[PDB]
């Protein structure tokens, strides 16, 4: 699950829609470097964005918190985290074997990398509106 | 004259609207008047996915603090009959 | 489908290579008559019509006009320059200016058409949530030894739990102790919403089905322009609205006139494909009979609205003071007593058609929701 | 007066809740309050040792009672008293 | 199987409760039950046409299969369809709750539903062609003077508008007045009571 | 009632005898139970027996 998580994060082909590559078109679409395909230039690439049309940030009370969310990702990064400290629990079940709180504490964090990974699909998701 | 002679006629306002309304290359009634219907996007019910991902971290923290309690661990019928004398006076 | 080339034009000639609705008329109005006939187009390709800058006439009138042509049995329309010159019978037909459009894009509903009303990239999250949920609501009930073996809260029936609070029936074993009702209660309150909105997208669905209504007038066809409606550039129709008394038909013709794209055409045949490349966005207006003509034919995918916006005719002319007049147009109403000329008429319109006329009819036998509406269920 | 055309909107995080107004919801609140207590003052009456025991309307489960009735799904607990069922 | 067949039922009632609240809040005009094949198609709605006319005339006259099928069954009506004036066949379609329909002139049949009781509609178009025409004695010398003015009229759109002030500006309530009155009720007793039933 | 003919009863014909009716089978099934009111005569019935 971890790995298939690295590999999720540090890939690029989340969506395929059509969009611009570069302000002077079908996209290969990332959430930290949202690049374009079979373009012109075939291959080249672009860091996410929260504001293509330019208006207030705090407007809505909650197109504040929704923007900054997203292209500053924390819940698909706290994702990582979490999985990560708990299969270092997983390993933690020799080191002071027959503790009897330490496979309870793994799965803690399995639990919690669950929780983070869900809420993370639906913030790109909606702020994916259009 | 014939300025009061074109508009009791309406000429004048034909004149208008057509070259105001008509001839105006969009619609108020073009494109508002359209009726069409949308499948819920998950856009439009984001809050309630919200509502349970915090309801859910806020069971596993209570579960959480009582865990503590009960393994490291309020019956007195005076003390709360002044809790009851403060509150209900309160 | 008036007079057309046969096939088979090499191997016979002249009365025998033309074929179609006149001709046929051509052989009875002279079998009830009695005079020999000879079938020849005219090669300047004419309509009967004058120009002033010559007075001259032309086309089938002119020869008519000119001596050339002893008959016109032809789709000639009856006007007042042509009553001038030369004669009509009783019309043997009635027509108009009628509308064409492409019949809406009526197509049955997909086996996943109940899943409609809430989108595909939701009902990932449903599960996920159903996923998400179940499985802490196993973890609440069950980390804690505070013994531990009174809760019946297993991985599997924690799912039978939420699937039961979710499809809201409801499963039996209920939580009991204090933070596994914490989750007991938001996963209700999810369901409460999802499940709701879902009945209320559903009769969005069918409600606005049935509100909207398709052209059936020029009142209708006036009241709208997003569906832009136009005409032929030089013809009948076009000089029809210019002149127009009617409110009805006024407001269309400074509506044709104040519309920025081409709203008129070059031809008959390309109006007709340029409102099959328009896709319900518009409409053409020409004569009713030809119209009815192309909503019989492939791709079966126009169709006539309305009724005829004015009513005209097509006449045989005969040569004014000639012979012909009077026993003529004794035996055009003589096919019409008859019946002759609805057999006449219903055969041309339909053994070239090859589409079903009359499918659509009426929507009130798909009033409720059918089988294949929600067949996948069963599926 | 020239004002741009209305964009139209983005429906909010909390407009699930839209159709009911804001007075609406809080008085379902006061009336999920005071119908779960009533219940729990109704429920420890009629004793006739666990006569008073008798029926299982806790306060924290006359709450869950009152919860399970306002989202539709019926929980395991039932009113077994006359007055404790109106 | 407990798990397939509650989603069965989750469908399968809520789809039930969408479309009777369409059926409650658009509650359309019924389609035409008659259109001028399917009246032949329909037993169990009668049609009739006059006694004593020419229109009865075409029918006997007629080699059409659709219409030898009219003619077949016009025989086969106990009472007889030969009502022998048009008030009566105007009146035996208002009283007959709607089992029995009346085929008569385009011109009769337009204007009586341009009137009171506004209780009749005309729908389908026309059997046959026939034509009102303005008869001259032969060799009178108006005769063809009179039908270029004839022309004239329907060229200038004036014999549509001396009809379309006449049919309709001296009519009244009519059908075309009756379709944006929408009102919706509260459910009668006897709308569910095959529930109680 | 509220005319100054107020106390003159009359026998109720429930299907009459010239009006503009044609009673449907699901409606002069109805209307017979309706002018032969057997259910409130059942009730005649089956309290006294
Ligand atoms: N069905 S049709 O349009 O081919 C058609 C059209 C017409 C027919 C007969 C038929 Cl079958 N006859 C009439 C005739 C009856 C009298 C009135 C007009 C002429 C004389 N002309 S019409 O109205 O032009």
């Amino acid at each position: 699950a971890f790995s298939l998580m690295t590999i999720a994060v540090g890939t690029d082909y989340w969506l395929y829609s059509r969009g611009v590559c570069k302000t002077k078109v079908m996209t290969h679409s990332g959430l930290w470097r949202t690049c374009c395909l079979e373009g012109n230039f075939k291959g080249l690439c672009k860091q996410i964005d929260h504001f293509p049309e330019d208006a207030d940030y705090e407007a809505d009370t909650a197109e504040y918190f929704l923007r900054a969310v997203r292209a500053s990702s924390i819940f698909p990064i706290l994702s990582v985290i979490l999985l990560f400290m708990g299969g270092l629990c997983i390993a933690a079940s020799e080191f002071y074997k027959t503790r009897h709180n330490i496979i309870l504490s793994a799965g803690i964090f399995f639990v919690s990398a669950g929780l983070s990974n869900i809420i993370g699909i639906i913030v790109y998701i909606s702020a994916n509106a259009g | 004259l014939a300025v009061l002679k074109l508009s009791e006629q309406g000429v004048l306002d034909k004149l208008k609207n057509k070259w105001w309304y008509d001839k105006g290359e969009c619609g108020a009634k073009d494109s508002g008047s359209k009726e069409k219907t949308s499948a819920l996007s998950l856009s439009n019910v984001a809050g309630v996915f919200y509502i349970l991902v915090g309801g859910l971290g806020l069971a596993m923290l209570v579960a959480l603090i009582e865990f503590c309690y009960k393994s490291r661990a309020l019956f007195d019928r005076g003390v709360q009959m002044l809790l009851t004398t403060v509150g209900a006076f309160a | 489908p008036y007079v057309m080339m046969k096939k088979n034009h090499e191997m016979l000639e002249g009365n025998e290579r033309y074929e179609g609705y006149c001709v046929d008329l051509a052989a009875e109005i002279a079998k009830h008559c009695g005079f020999k006939y000879k079938l020849t187009i005219v090669g300047d390709g004419k309509y009967g019509a004058r120009d002033a800058d010559t007075k001259i006439w032309n086309g089938m009138v002119g020869e008519l006009v000119y001596g050339k042509a002893d008959i016109a049995i032809a789709p000639l329309t009856i006007t007042l320059v042509r009553e001038e010159v030369i004669d009509f019978s009783k019309p043997f037909m009635s027509l108009g200016i009628s509308i064409m459009i492409k019949k809406p894009q009526k197509s049955k509903p997909g086996v996943f058409s109940f899943l409609d009303p809430l989108a595909y990239e939701i009902w990932m999250c449903i599960v996920f949530a159903y996923i998400g949920v179940s499985v802490v609501l196993f973890l609440v009930s069950r980390f804690s030894p505070y013994s531990e073996s009174t809760n019946e809260f297993g991985i599997f029936n924690s799912l039978w739990f939420s699937l039961g609070a979710f499809m809201q029936q409801g499963c039996d074993i209920s939580p009991r102790s204090l933070s596994g009702r914490i989750v007991g209660g938001v996963w209700w309150f999810f369901t409460l919403i999802i499940i709701s909105s879902y009945t209320a997208n559903l009769a969005a669905f069918l409600t606005v089905e049935r509100m909207v209504s398709p052209i059936e007038s020029a009142e209708d066809l006036s009241k709208q322009t997003e569906i832009a409606y136009g005409t032929l550039d030089s013809g009948s129709t076009k000089e029809f609205f210019r002149r127009s008394k009617i409110a009805v038909f006024d407001k269309m013709w400074t509506y044709m006139r104040s519309a920025e794209p081409s709203v008129f055409v070059r031809t008959t045949a390309e109006g007709v494909a340029r409102v099959r490349k328009s896709k319900g966005k518009y409409a053409y207006l020409l004569e009713s009979t030809m119209n009815e003509y192309i909503e019989q034919r492939k791709p079966c995918d126009t169709m006539k609205v309305g009724g005829n916006l004015d009513s005209k005719g097509y006449g045989i002319a005969t040569p004014k003071g000639s012979s012909l007049g009077t026993p003529v147009n004794l035996a055009v109403l003589k096919l019409s007593e008859q019946g002759v000329l609805d057999k006449l008429k219903n055969k041309w319109w339909y053994d070239k058609g090859e589409c079903g006329a009359k499918d659509s009819g009426s929507k009130e036998k798909t009033s409720a929701l059918s089988l294949s509406n929600v067949a996948g269920v069963f599926y | 007066i020239m004002i741009k055309k209305p964009q139209k909107s983005k429906p909010g995080v909390f407009s699930f809740l839209d159709p009911l107004a804001y007075e609406i919801w809080m008085c379902i609140v006061f009336a999920y309050i005071g119908v779960s207590v009533v219940l729990f003052l109704v429920s420890r009456f009629s004793p006739y040792q666990s006569s008073e025991s008798t029926n299982e309307f806790g306060i924290f489960n006359s709450l869950w009672f009152s919860l399970g009735a306002f989202m539709q799904q019926g929980c395991d607990i039932s009113p077994r008293s006359l007055s404790g069922r109106i």
